[PDB]
RNA sequence: UGUCCUACGCCGGCAGGCGCGGGUAACCCGUUGAACCCCAUUCGUGAUGGGGAUCGGGGAUUGCAAUUAUUCCCCAUGAACGAGGAAUUCCCAGUAAGUGCGGGUCAUAAGCUUGCGUUGAUUAAGUCCCUGCCCUUUGUACACCGCGUCGCU
RNA sequence: GAAACCAAAGUCUUUGGGUUCCGGGGGGAGUAUGGUUGCAAAGCUGAAACUUAAAGGAAUUGACGGAAGGGCACCACCAGG
């Protein structure tokens, strides 16, 4: 199964040497889960992601 | 080289145990701590520093001496000699910046390889480190070994050096032509299966730490990387390494593989991803350390008796006499 | 850049000689007539015609002198080299890199050094992980317990 | 008062209210011996030979932290050439 996503905001740069950004996503199965994860690469407010699996979240607390 | 064999010894053991608990070694801890001669011991230092054995250190106040590279080099060399391992010394030098291979010679003239680690905050925890990886890499050999694998037969180790046996060769780089790649190549998956069947999975395995024993043999060392099979990333170093093994064979020789072998076999050999009741004598030995316990507070609190701030004063008040 | 820089013609395979002119210089070299690049031919995945060293002969300059090849030119021999580990250098946009040109000691001697133009990207716009460096706060003027046996005067 | 501090550690070279115990550079050493008490363990009294140029007490700055936080750099890294 893999879901669809979309960037709602950028919160910060974490990894060893920065490389990963913080991310929020909102899902596009019209439902308001906004779930923080981790993405390599660049990324702004707008992008739209293909996620493999949605059940894993990111580094929380 | 070494000439004479008296108190070389003593002196830079001392120097040893001063490195083990701080950076700059004072002469007061060495004098103290090598008391078969007294009073000589100065140029005795005076005799090191000629060569690179000590470095001399005194920056602003603090004055003592240093152990160098080759002094811990001959320092291993000499607990070699007093093992009875090595006598003369073969000059085929393998330069490399991670360790120095020495040919050895014992008394029986048999030839044997000698790795002496260096690597490359000062050098103490350089010595350090390669005295650790010397260690590690000495454990690694006799695991191999146990493990019937083609390795050299470990013989002795001292503090960084490895004596170790002794098969000549080129590195498989720089053999242009092999006549048999075939029967060597499937050795070489052979060798693989083996690996992962005992629980180890190389990551770097690369041709050119395969040496070419006459083109016939297969020589490998230099584990210090080795890492285990527990690990999630185990199979993605075991076929990089399978796919590197093929782009080397398809690519350098021009010999198309037949056998792919993909085989992830854990663990079906050994796990070596961890890999007046008292009687006088008594009384005596203990008496006589006690009071040699004393006496050496004594010579330490004695020793420990800076001529430099007293110049420096002297020359300050002659100066104010001689200007005022 | 230049009084050694060369324009033109002839003899020249060819480096080069011969007769002539300019330039002490936005003038003459010089619309500086560049090179990769492009457009057509042949070679066709092999130590190949790729790659050119190392040698053998001649020729012509430079220099009082080229023998230990100064340099270049004409044939011939074709070596290693099959994309290079541990490790390591440099690099953020006309940038790296490829490509040629000019200056430097100089009689001929330039794989060095320094600038210039031409074609022109990948990635990043983040961090203290490694390597260091720079500040702030903060305490501080090698103690103890775990190296020996025997031998004669 | 050497000071930290102290209404007492004050009324001390402007030194005397009465009185008890007790110290004399650091070790040897609270050791040996002797006496005494105790079932014992040990308690009380207690040296010398010799060794040593020092040991200590108060405060004052802060190399060096294996103490912690920030910032900077392709002569550091990340993704790359």
């Amino acid at each position: 199964p893999i879901k669809l996503a979309r960037v709602t905001k950028v919160l910060g740069r974490t990894g060893s040497q920065g490389q990963c950004t913080q991310v929020r996503v909102e899902f596009m199965d019209d439902t308001s889960r906004s779930i923080i994860r981790n993405v390599k690469g660049p990324v702004r407010e707008g992008d739209v992601l293909t996620l493999l699996e949605s059940e894993r979240e990111a580094r929380r607390l | 080289l070494r000439y004479m064999s008296r108190d070389d010894f003593r002196v830079l053991t001392a120097v040893e145990m001063g490195m083990k608990n701080h950076e700059i070694v004072p002469g007061s801890l060495i004098a103290s701590i090598a008391s078969l001669k007294h009073g000589g011991c100065n140029k005795v230092l005076r005799e090191l520093v000629k060569h690179k054995l000590i470095a001399w250190e005194r920056t602003k106040t603090v004055q003592g001496y240093r152990l160098t590279n080759a002094g811990y080099d001959y320092l291993a060399l000499k607990t070699l000699s007093s093992r009875q391992v090595v006598e003369s010394v073969g000059n085929q030098m393998g330069v490399g910046k991670e360790s120095d291979i020495y040919i050895v010679a014992n008394e029986e003239g048999q030839q044997f390889a000698l790795k002496l680690h260096r690597l490359g905050r000062h050098n103490v925890s350089w010595l350090y480190l390669s005295r650790l990886s010397a260690m590690k890499e000495f454990a690694y050999m006799k695991a191999l070994y146990e493990r019937k694998f083609p390795v050299p037969k470990p013989i002795d180790y001292n503090r960084h050096a490895v004596v170790m046996e002794l098969i000549n060769g080129y590195p498989l780089c720089q053999i242009h032509h092999v006549e048999d790649p075939a029967s060597v190549y499937d050795e070489a998956m052979e060798l693989i299966v083996k690996l992962a069947n005992h629980g180890l999975i190389h990551g770097d395995f690369n041709e050119f730490n395969l040496i070419l024993d006459e083109s016939d043999h297969i020589t490998m060392i230099d584990f210090p990387q080795m890492v285990s099979t527990s690990h999630p990333n185990a199979e993605w170093y075991f076929d990089r390494d399978v796919k590197c093994i093929k782009d080397f064979f398809m690519k350098r020789f021009s010999y198309e593989s037949e056998l792919f072998p993909t085989f992830k076999d854990i663990r079906r050999e050994d796990t070596l991803d961890v890999e007046s009741t008292i009687p006088p004598e008594l009384v005596k030995q203990k008496v006589k350390r006690q009071l040699t316990k004393q006496q050496k507070s004594a010579v330490r609190r004695r020793l420990q008796k800076a001529n430099i701030f007293t110049k420096q004063r002297r020359e300050n008040m002659q100066n104010i006499k001689s200007s005022l």
